[PDB]
């Protein structure tokens, strides 16, 4: 099964930095993708929306997500999730948000 | 549109098969169908799905219903499952289906 982890679920970042959300995914097989889709979800949110895909790592099994300058707005769950083909897995992320 | 989960109770003896059935349909996209169990902290841990062992995912005739079944059912099974859908529009999203509880019981000597 094409199944997706997150090795760290809760980043607690300081407000105005920067911040990097990720999760990994696991395939048998070497990286076919441009088959890959992978989006970061805010759960409550809406969009200019704001944690972009740095793609460069995905043969590395990373879906990873950047967010400049954490706001207020930042802070809350996130579905990590990544498709390939017609499979599918996600995993819940959190931001929190320190002053 | 989400999908449907039942029952929201599931209740068996360890040892005997446990059927949930998920309803879903989507007249626009594909997408495979997918089986979770709820872990502690809340992460969905994905254990089977249609179309792609302990667990069972079959379609039935109606086209719109699976059973997602646990083919052996051990006490450590309990716990919270949802099955879900994943669509693109009108942006990426997660559809997940009301939780449902199955409770392993013990059978008696
Ligand atoms: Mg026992």
């Amino acid at each position: 099964l094409f199944t997706v982890t997150v090795p760290k679920e809760l980043y607690i970042i300081e407000h105005g930095s920067d911040v990097t959300l990720e999760c990994n995914f696991d395939t048998g097989s070497h990286v076919n993708l441009g088959a890959i889709t992978a989006s970061l979800q805010k759960v409550e949110d809406p969009h200019r929306e704001r944690a972009t895909l740095l793609e460069e790592q995905l043969p590395l099994g990373k879906a990873s997500f950047h967010i400049p300058q954490v706001q207020v707005r930042d802070e809350g769950q996130y579905q990590c999730i990544i498709i390939y083909g017609v499979a599918w897995d996600y995993k819940y992320l959190t931001l929190k948000v320190k002053a | 549109n989400p999908p449907t989960f039942s029952p929201a109770l599931l209740v068996v003896t360890e040892g005997d098969s446990a059927t949930f059935t998920c309803s879903f349909s989507s007249t626009s996209e594909s997408f495979v169908l997918n089986w979770y169990r709820m872990s502690p902290s809340g992460q969905p841990d994905k254990l089977a799905a249609f179309p792609e062992s302990r667990f069972r995912v079959t379609q039935l005739p109606n086209g719109r219903d699976f059973h997602m079944s646990v083919v052996r059912a051990r006490r450590d099974d309990s716990g919270t499952y949802l099955c879900g859908a994943i669509s693109l529009a009108p942006k990426v999203q997660i559809k997940e289906s009301l939780r449902a509880e199955l409770r392993v019981t013990e059978r008696r000597a």
